RNA sequence: UCGUUGCGGGUCCGCUUACCCGCCGCAAGGCGGGGACAGCGGCAGGCGGGCUGUUCGGCUGGGGCGGCACACCCCUGAAAAGAUAUCGGGGGUGCCCAAAGCUCGGCUCAGGCGGGUCAGAAAUCCGCCGUAGAGUGUAAGGGCAAAAGCCGGGCUGACUGGGCCCUUGAACGCAAGGGGCCCAGGCGGGAAACCGGGGCCUAGAGAACGCUCGUGCCCCCACCAGUGGGGGCCGGGCAUGACAGAAAAGUUACCCUAGGAAUAACCGGCUCGUCGCGGGUGAGAGUCCCCAUCGACCCCGCGGUUUGGUACCCAGACGUCGUCUCUUCCCAUCCUGGCGGUGCAGCAGCCGCCAAGGGUGGGGCUGCCCGCCCAUUAAAGGGGAACGUGAGAUGGGU
RNA sequence: UGAAUCCUGGCCACUGGCGGUACGUGAACCCCGGGUACAACCGGGCGAAGCGCCGCUGAAGGCCGGGGGUAACUGACCCU
RNA sequence: AGACCAAUCAAGCCCGGUGAUAGCUGGUUCCCCCCGAAGCGGGUCUCAGCCCGGCCUCCCCGGAGGCGGCCGGCGGGGUAGAGUACUGAUCGGGGCCCCGGUCAAACUCCGAACCUGCCAGCGCCGUAGAAGGGGGGAGGCGGGGGCGGUGGGGUAAGCCUCCGCUCCGAGACGGGAACAACCGAGACCGGGGUUAAGGCCCCCAAGUGCGGGCUUAGUGU
RNA sequence: CACGGGCCGGGGAGUUCACGGCCGUGGCGAGCCUAAGGGGUUCAACCCCGGAGGCGUAGGGAAACCGACAGCCCGCAGCGGGGCAACCCGCGAGGGGCGGGGUCUUAAAGGGCCCGUAGUCACGGCCGUGAGACCAGAAACCGGGCGAUCUAGCCCUGGGCAGG
RNA sequence: CUCGGCUUAGUUUUGCCGGGGGAACGCGCCGGCCACUGGCCGGCAAGGCUAAGCACGUCCCGAGUCCGAUAGCGCACUAGUA
RNA sequence: GCGGGGAAAGGAAACAUCUUAGUACCCGCAGGAAGGGAAGCCAACAGGGACCCCCUGAGUAGGGGCGACCGAAAGGGGGAUA
RNA sequence: GCCCCUAACCCGGCCAUAGGCGCCGGUGCUACACCCGGUCUCAUCAGAACCCGGAAGUUAAGGCCGGCGCCGCGCUCGGGAGUACUGGGCUCCGCGAGGGCCCGGGAAACCGGCGUGCUGGGAGGGGGC
């Protein structure tokens, strides 16, 4: 049978957590005030999966373009296409490589 | 699923929340002077086969629950669907 | 049923000229009977393969039957970015819920232990332990402990009008559906923060035309105005499950057309599960004694002599079973030659080895092949050759 | 159906045919009511055949099993 | 007997509609030069067709960056292995626990090689024009070979169905005894030279070459 | 061991129109071109007339109805300045972006479409759709006519069948 | 006017044929994209004729970037012949 | 040329409404042409002024499984003019 | 007002080197607690809790600090081990499934050893400007 495509269709290992990381996650990622132009890493948090981006954007680096209420508008690429991710800071990390 | 017979719901005409009575939507009777109906009588006259398709195989088990909400103040009617499921029981 | 359909009388009775049926007459017309019925025309309902037109989907280890791998969702396959198929494996979906939805607060679950009238394994009570071993509507996977679970309070955001983004649909065109972040209007919970555009997350989903409903101090309808009616734009619904959407049953051996080795049947090719043949092992039998003769339980092989798997070649065509005729080849040897063993006294028998020069026949039964049987015999072996041989036959079967 | 000869059993549930009291349904026509200065339009009544319903028909198309057990295969038993 | 109706019958013949239609089949006519594919994804009463993208070609606008390679900085992952700790299976010893042992596509504390995102550099490409965009025309939408994922399935298959590099299709030539895809190698024409694979007793160009050892089976070459 | 051709000569297949897209050129240019037709001609040629009409110049909206730019920034070419050069600097058509405007929706915000110039007529080419549509190919279906010298059936009228 | 049917772009609105019904009169009647009402506008059906300017090619005349005896009409010829 | 009767194949990638097409074909009837022709018209409050044929309006209005496809008229320019 | 140093307290970050069991201590002017009552705000069956008002007592417990043993845990430590596995090339071995070689990377369990919260801001306390 051909692959089913749900919004989370091969996310067993991605969304699993180790025993030492069980429970609520720390709140330090809420306290990063990103400006336009800064680089961020999309790191999906499994405990807030309703607001998380798709699995294809895990581990990718984007550019903060702006804020929409409380989410951050992030510009990224998938191969060659320019994508616009609008996610809250709980699924982000700052990029320290440049 | 059970639904109440009255709810507190926003009214676009009144621009606020008013009491709304809940009823079941009933389709109107097709009138013979409708433009498509008049065209269908013209097609049905004269010789030939049955001139239009009539569905023979059906697949839906339930229809979408269409409910009618009437503002108790102005009479404004809102018709919302609750989704394809069995008939609700107004309670 | 409308008309033909008329004249009297009180829907009914009658009448004859209409009309119809026969007789006579060239015709003219007469006779008899029926009779405003019938018959005939129009319209309407029923029965109506008597006749006319058509449709009888797809995938597919050939077609068919089956299944739905045909629209979706989860895990695995999947090879630590992304993507990823098979009639691959384990499963589910076409719902359900006015609370199983929203918010606030309090509590802690399964299970175990100690004490406690009824009371008990288990009810209510007091305390200790208890990483979630519970619960979270529903598949699977994920998440969750002053919660996402349980209990209670207050509610309806399962809201109105809009925008942007993600996925379905990778990079890379392209529905519907689903999800996220927001702006405005008006609310609910809460001290507030904050949350609420259904269900903790990933499934439960439907174009055009047509109809219907809601909405607007709304637009249009042919010179002008008015009344009834109709149409329009925006939004919800009624459905196509073959789910990016025709309205649809068989049969053909009486069959026909266009093609196809993209695809079966015979032969051939590859493979050898099956079939035939060989070997290792030796529990056990054999009076004792594994191996004279066997050979459980298991294992390693060979042939292409059955049967299948596959679908590589051959559809403008390789004549489909058996038999007859005739030639040759293999040996894994039935007899004939040589040799050995024996549970070989003789007569016989059984087993192994070398050996393919010759032989291996006549009949009964069945279309057979095969198989069984009869009387003989040294014995009356088995296989290959386009299942040797139909431009040689035969034609019993298919 | 297929000379002649001896015979031709049970079943009308189904598929048909045919007949029938009532009742339900059942088209146009017609009638009533509403709407329309008139119509379109809308509701109702009446209501044929037929269908539903009731019977008849197998030398109409045809069909003709069981469950069992009991019983000293069952003559017989309950039937279902 | 679906017989026969002028050699014609499961519906005659003649002429006409009519050059019926045909996703199917056959054929499709001169030369040189430049570039140069595809059999993948989605939808389709779709599976021998067709449309939208990927792959090709030509023209134009645009204007300086680009990325099949590598190093580094900052990140992502959960495979091989490993383990038997969650979910399960599983053999023993000892007293529901402890110890040793056997396993896991639908188990995971650990966890590579590897791949991948951004930045900096190297490398190469680019102003004789990168990125990006517009217009025309398509072919094609049957693939196949080798190697690797014990890929997954199957007794196996020159078997079915996926993932990647390369080659054949569409590529001459040398070696392989012949032989599309195995090894070497990429061909404008003529000549000379040197090598690759492979070979050097004869067939056949080059060694009856060199040292040591083994084989008696013509095993093998 | 897939199918076609015995040989030779001659014949034998992308056409035309209409419409649409695009290209290469030519004319004119906020305009471009005439159609039918009319006059003349050395008479289908040619010269002249014919602007009806079509396309463009303004869009938005179902419709009623309403109805539009030189402001700013980046910047290739080009130009000017500097520099031995490398390069730097300024202006900067065309290009890109923002703003502003016309209109629709909404209560609004937001959002859709459009706006600061180029069209048109022609010739040649490519392609699409229809027309037979590169050439050849069905089995079929319908219309009007012909046939019972054969054969099937029946009717009218003749002939025939040794011998036992 | 109504019902059935063929046809037409004619659509609650083209034309006609058939079944049934069926006016008025110039103070009247007909049309102005559903029907009716009012206004306004335009007309007078159900009777007959009519040149010119337009289709065609047996036939005649002329022309041709047409074909040239397997071409061009089937026929260049004792061809619609044998 | 005029009146009447009247298909299918094919197309719609199946097919029935539909188209093909009022066509092929059939029956009847004329002329050198035929038919049409002299407002119960079109328009829109401004005006045209019998008819036919040509260019256009225009593949516009509209018809239609609103699919394939089908498809005017008024008006304007001409031939001719009664 | 300012810079510096510094316990127990308040607000955090990472979220076991931080957890769990047991043992031995230190801490009390201030701060943290236990604690004392229920008029008021507030709450329940219950002033237990929450909320309010307070200060007699107590370091008994909580908190914070120090030390030891065990379990758990962490480590860019040693062995395991250049092992298992792996990217590239091969006319190299094997009948074959498979293995070998060269170039480049490189674990895990387990064993031993070590470690058992670190740290940001404020209050209070000390110093100086
Ligand atoms: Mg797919
Ligand atoms: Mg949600
Ligand atoms: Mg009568
Ligand atoms: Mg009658
Ligand atoms: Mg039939
Ligand atoms: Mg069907
Ligand atoms: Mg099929
Ligand atoms: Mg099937
Ligand atoms: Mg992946
Ligand atoms: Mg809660
Ligand atoms: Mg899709
Ligand atoms: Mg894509
Ligand atoms: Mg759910
Ligand atoms: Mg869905
Ligand atoms: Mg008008
Ligand atoms: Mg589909
Ligand atoms: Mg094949
Ligand atoms: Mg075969
Ligand atoms: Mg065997
Ligand atoms: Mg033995
Ligand atoms: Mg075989
Ligand atoms: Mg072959
Ligand atoms: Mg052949
Ligand atoms: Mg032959
Ligand atoms: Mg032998
Ligand atoms: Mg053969
Ligand atoms: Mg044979
Ligand atoms: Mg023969
Ligand atoms: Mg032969
Ligand atoms: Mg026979
Ligand atoms: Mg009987
Ligand atoms: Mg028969
Ligand atoms: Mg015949
Ligand atoms: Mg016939
Ligand atoms: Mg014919
Ligand atoms: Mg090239
Ligand atoms: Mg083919
Ligand atoms: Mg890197
Ligand atoms: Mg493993
Ligand atoms: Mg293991
Ligand atoms: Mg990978
Ligand atoms: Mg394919
Ligand atoms: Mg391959
Ligand atoms: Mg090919
Ligand atoms: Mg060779
Ligand atoms: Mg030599
Ligand atoms: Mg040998
Ligand atoms: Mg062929
Ligand atoms: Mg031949
Ligand atoms: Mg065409
Ligand atoms: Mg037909
Ligand atoms: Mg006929
Ligand atoms: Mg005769
Ligand atoms: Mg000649
Ligand atoms: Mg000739
Ligand atoms: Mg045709
Ligand atoms: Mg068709
Ligand atoms: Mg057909
Ligand atoms: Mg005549
Ligand atoms: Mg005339
Ligand atoms: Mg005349
Ligand atoms: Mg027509
Ligand atoms: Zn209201």
């Amino acid at each position: 049978v051909k692959r089913t495509h749900g919004y989370r269709y091969k996310s067993r290992k991605l969304l699993s957590k180790a025993p030492r990381e069980r429970g609520m996650s720390g709140l330090s990622r809420l306290l990063y005030e990103y400006k336009p132009g800064d680089k961020v890493v999309i790191d999906i948090d499994p405990t807030f999966i309703s607001t998380a981006p798709h699995r294809r954007y895990q581990g990718k680096v984007g550019v903060v373009i702006g804020t929409r209420g409380r989410a951050y508008v992030i510009e990224t690429y998938i191969g060659d296409k320019k994508k616009i991710i609008i996610t809250t800071p709980e699924h982000l990390r700052p990029h320290l490589g440049g | 699923m059970k639904f109440p017979k009255s709810v507190n719901m926003y009214c676009p005409r009144c621009n606020t929340y008013t009491q709304h009575s809940v009823s079941n939507y009933h389709g109107g009777q097709r009138r013979s002077l409708a433009e498509g109906q008049r065209r269908y009588e013209r097609k049905l006259k004269g010789y030939g086969s049955t001139p239009k398709p009539k569905q023979k195989r059906f697949a839906k088990v339930n229809k979408k629950v269409t409910l009618v909400f009437t503002c108790t103040k102005c009479g404004y009617k809102i018709v919302k669907s609750l989704g394809r499921m069995k008939k609700v029981e107004l309670v």
